[PDB]
């Protein structure tokens, strides 16, 4: 009855572990273990949540533990203790195995392979805390317990890949506690959090684990951004090592999205634009991914107004993301029309929301782009145009001031005009017919090379999974 | 975190804070590796100047920085230049990384010079720290 | 030494502060070891922490005023760990608001807007609505007016900061030198002829002699009281052609097809 | 609720048991779903999505309007006032 329910959950987990244990006894590998490990983690996340708070505890007790079973149980005491299903028949077993962590063998200590087992019991305690949706001291206790265990000995390739996924949860739970209710010791412990993450990346370099390296790089970028330590992250992004070989496509989505943030801050709007489109196309359409997409789209609108490119109105309408994106929709219309008065209203109306996402800093730089976009519209509309007419339209000062705006603005080439100060007009330089110039030559070359690069990626990838299947016995 | 307080100590003009800077940078060299790699030539100027007895310490920093960058080749050169303070990290549970690359490098050199004559144990192409 | 720097600052002597500081640097090693370096913060390490902030705070404000911007950036960098953490428990003060204001001008007067905007995030997390902008508004307004391109609003904001002879003014003159250079970068495309009275107007000179003097130094050929931007443009273009980039900078007709050819056979 | 063309990523990616945890982690990292936070945060519900016909619910196609001000009242005033000048010419 009650023993049956905890026993069933345990038996699911055992088959998944046993599968990997067999695989790493032949020869440790990276990718074949992970696909199984990801499937197990889903089942554990769903069973911890839905089925009582003591179904983790049964497992933890059931296997041999250094001191983890007692640290697990502590967490459960606080939220109404459990004591049930820890008597023999939940502790008189070590759960079907052939002989490599089987009951008879382990107790006898003809072998002991707590190696794999310890890393999985860590995976449970992280999942279980985010399920509870709780933070306080329990976070601290999770931080303290697992980190030196993993640092008092080197890990095998399989075990390093379990412990990369624990680091993300440690980091996430620390950062949420600051956001629920800021504290003063959260600040000093953040230096500690900061130290371990970078030290980890060195540790993973020696084991030559591709998937372990990538996931830590994603963490360092995120950690700098919420601390706002962009200076240190600017040195980091020009000195990376990221592989895209074995990484999951969630990791790749995240990586590109982080770059777009730092770049936008450094006043690169052209590189930021390329990478934010990369991040979105990797990500799913699902409501699973919903919140990742909103922050991404907030940044994506912002980059375009920083360029002078001005997002589509369709883009808000085809998504059902309208209400989240409502403040960027009012900025889009404002910059396009040239109306500073419309713009100033938008940034006062929605100040609070923008400042939450910490995208308000990026938004104030847009008060400039109204003025510069306004001069580009006026140079399109009239080839030659008096200085005074600009002052009326955009609600600016003297003509001398307007002269200065254009002199600066054509250093980037935004207006693409030039001022005559003895003829008293502004004369734009565009009169297209660049197909009579040598320009398209340059362009076609680039598209051809872009095609060549997709061909190459096709070649290496097409045959590598083919090769696994043909080698593998299935006849 | 930021490496910025640490750079200022090297730049500060008193002898005493320049000695302490190398100690402070080296403690957290695995945390601030990408930061201090840009300004690794400042530390090379302190290696030249003969007013330090932490010349050996300054060289040691360089090794850890170049491993995290990606070039293992450069790290072992400057580990050998440091002389001692590299025999304490052969059994840690954290960093043995710089050491293991030395074992590799001697095998590469060993093949090349054996063919000329069996003796190569008195060549200056092989550093005495490397043999140890 | 240690308490002596405090009162030398207070008097108004700043040549005194820098002279005496290399001795106190040794004892700054002693102070740093007393705190664990912000792993936990007692009211005993609070007492220690004030000693550590104090030496550096007064050293850094004084650096500006003897025109050692180089030394200013050293002292300021040292404050950063205390500024980062333990807020609302001896980390935030009137001196802090003053000190960060001055640094933002340092990065801007060096003309790194890469750095200035990346430094601004870090501050977003700290005071900008917890001690609101009243002295930090100054460098942020200025950076904005040159991004829209209005050098009018920018010169005015500098000129009324020149009323306030304090130490903020030591970065204002750098920033008025900077407005001249930017315009001198722009004017090459903008015009081809300006009379000398017109050059004076854009470059914010009140003296026609002063305009001629900048032109020597900035390499503008004014001949018969009219400038020739087309010549200057040539010289700079010539330099850019000279350097090795050059086959695939232009991208040769031949070079394009050679690329295509080997790809289909590879 | 789908970012760009709704069908273009609905066919591009679909669920797997393997991916499902990582996706949930992505939305938690930003900290919320960020479409149900926003009504509470402002303490209102939509009326400024009722700005234009196309904004409210996309059951039309795009016009490329963004204020939707009738342009018949201004074109009528030009027409009559111009005639009178010519009449008094």
């Amino acid at each position: 009855l009650h023993h049956s329910e905890k026993k069933y959950a345990e038996e699911d987990q055992v088959q998944e572990l046993l599968k990997v244990l067999n695989e790493i006894s032949k020869t440790t590998l990276t990718l074949d273990p992970r696909y199984i490990w990801r499937s197990l983690k889903d089942l554990s996340s769903l069973r911890n949540q839905e089925l009582l708070n003591a179904e983790t505890l049964c497992f933890t007790v059931n296997v041999l533990y250094p001191d983890s079973s007692s640290f697990k149980k502590n967490l459960l005491k606080f939220i109404t203790s459990n004591h049930k299903s820890s008597v023999p028949g939940s502790a008189e077993l070590r759960n079907s195995y052939p002989a490599s962590f089987y009951s008879v063998n382990t107790e006898k200590k003809t072998i002991e392979v707590t190696a794999e087992i310890n890393c999985f019991m860590h995976l449970l305690v992280q999942l279980f805390l985010w399920d509870s949706k709780e933070l306080e001291q329990l976070v601290e206790f999770n931080r303290k317990v697992v980190i030196p265990n993993l640092l008092c000995y080197y890990n095998l390739r399989s075990l390093n890949l379990i412990n990369a996924k624990l680091w993300f949860y440690i980091y996430l739970s620390h950062e949420t506690l600051a956001r629920s209710s800021e504290e003063i010791n959260s600040d000093n412990q953040n230096i500690i959090l900061r130290s371990t993450m970078m030290k980890f990346l060195k540790i993973a370099s020696l084991k030559h684990d591709n998937e372990t390296k990538a996931m830590l790089i994603n963490l360092i970028l995120r950690d700098f951004l919420n601390n706002g330590e962009v200076d240190s992250a600017s040195d980091f992004i020009s000195k990376l090592e990221y592989p895209h070989t074995d990484v999951s496509s969630s990791l790749e989505a995240r990586y590109f999205f982080y770059l777009s943030k730092i770049n936008a801050i450094q006043l690169d709007y052209s590189t930021a634009n390329e990478y934010i489109i990369a991040a979105i196309r990797k990500a799913p359409h699902n409501s699973k991914s919903l919140g990742f997409l909103q922050q991404s789209n907030k940044l994506h609108c912002c980059i375009q107004l920083l360029m002078g490119d001005i997002p589509e109105l369709s883009f808000f309408h085809q998504s059902n993301m309208q209400k989240s994106l409502l403040p960027y929709y009012h900025l889009t219309k404002a910059v396009k029309l040239g109306d500073l008065k419309k713009f100033t209203s938008t940034i006062t109306k929605y100040k609070q929301l923008l400042l939450k996402d910490d995208t308000y800093q990026l938004c104030v730089r847009l008060r400039s782009n109204v003025i510069k976009t306004g001069i580009r519209i006026i140079s399109l509309t009239y080839k030659k145009i008096s200085l005074r007419d600009i002052c009326l339209k955009l609600n600016l000062d003297s003509e001398q001031t307007v002269e200065y705006m254009v002199s600066r603005a054509i250093r980037d080439g935004v207006i693409e005009a030039k001022i005559n100060h003895e003829d008293g007009f502004i004369e734009t330089t565009e009169l297209l017919n660049i197909y009579d110039s040598e320009d398209p030559q340059q362009v076609f070359d680039e598209r051809i090379k872009f095609a060549n690069q997709l061909h190459d990626e096709y070649l290496v990838s097409m045959r590598y999974p083919e090769d696994k299947k043909t080698q593998q016995n299935e006849k | 975190t930021t490496a910025a307080p640490l750079l200022a100590l090297l730049r500060e003009n008193q002898d005493s804070v320049k000695t302490y800077a190398l100690e402070s940078i080296n403690n957290v060299v695995d945390q601030l590796w990408s930061e201090i790699s840009n300004e690794l030539p400042d530390i090379e100027a302190l290696y030249d100047d003969d007013t330090f007895s932490d010349r050996e310490m300054a060289a040691l920093i360089a090794s850890k920085v170049y491993y995290n960058l990606g070039e293992y080749e450069s790290a072992v050169k400057y580990a050998l230049a440091a002389k001692d303070r590299f025999d304490i990290d052969e059994k840690s549970q954290f960093v043995e990384t710089i050491v293991s690359k030395s074992i590799e490098m001697y095998v590469q050199e060993a093949s090349k010079q054996y063919t000329k004559d069996e003796q190569f144990y008195t060549k200056d192409i092989i550093d005495p720290k490397l043999t140890s | 030494l240690t308490k002596s720097l405090s009162i030398a600052f207070e008097n108004g002597d700043y040549a005194a502060c820098e002279k005496l500081l290399p001795p106190i640097k040794i004892e700054l090693i002693k102070n740093n070891l007393l705190i664990p370096d912000l792993s936990i913060q007692n009211d005993i390490y609070l007492n220690d922490l004030m000693i550590t902030k104090r030496i550096l705070e007064v050293g850094a404000l004084a650096s500006i005023q003897t025109f050692n911007f180089d030394s200013f950036e050293n002292y300021f960098n040292q404050l950063k760990p205390y500024y980062f953490s333990n807020n609302h428990k001896l980390s935030e003060s009137d001196k802090k608001s003053k000190l960060i204001s001055l640094y933002l001008l340092n990065l801007l007067s060096q003309n790194n807007t890469t750095k200035f905007h990346s430094e601004l995030q870090y501050l977003d997390k700290h005071i900008k609505n917890l001690e609101d902008d009243s002295l930090l508004s100054y460098p942020i307004k200025l950076d904005r007016w040159l991004m829209e391109g209005s050098y009018q609003k920018a010169w005015d904001l500098l000129q009324s900061g020149s009323q306030n002879i304090s130490e903020f003014d030591s970065f204002t003159d750098i920033l008025k030198s900077a407005i001249r250079d930017e315009i001198a970068k722009n004017t090459e495309l903008s015009y081809d002829f300006l009379p000398l009275s017109n050059i004076k107007a854009l470059l914010f000179f009140n003296n026609e002699k002063e305009t001629e003097k900048f032109a020597l130094e900035r390499n503008w050929p004014i001949v018969n009281s009219k400038v020739y931007f087309n010549n200057q443009s040539k010289e700079k273009a010539d330099y850019e052609d000279e350097m090795m980039h050059e086959e695939d900078q232009k991208t040769n007709i031949i070079e394009k097809a050679m690329d295509y050819a080997i790809s289909i056979e590879n | 609720m789908s970012t760009d063309v709704a069908a273009a990523q609905a066919q591009s990616k679909i669920d797997l048991t393997k991916k499902k945890n990582e996706e949930i982690n992505k939305k938690s990292l930003e900290e919320d779903d960020e479409f149900e936070d926003f009504p509470i945060d402002t303490w209102a519900n939509g009326e400024t999505i009722k700005s234009n016909a196309v904004t409210q619910t996309n059951i039309w196609e795009e016009n490329w309007d963004d204020v939707e001000v009738d342009d018949d009242f201004t074109n009528e005033l030009k027409a009559e006032l111009d005639r009178y000048k010519r009449e008094n010419q």
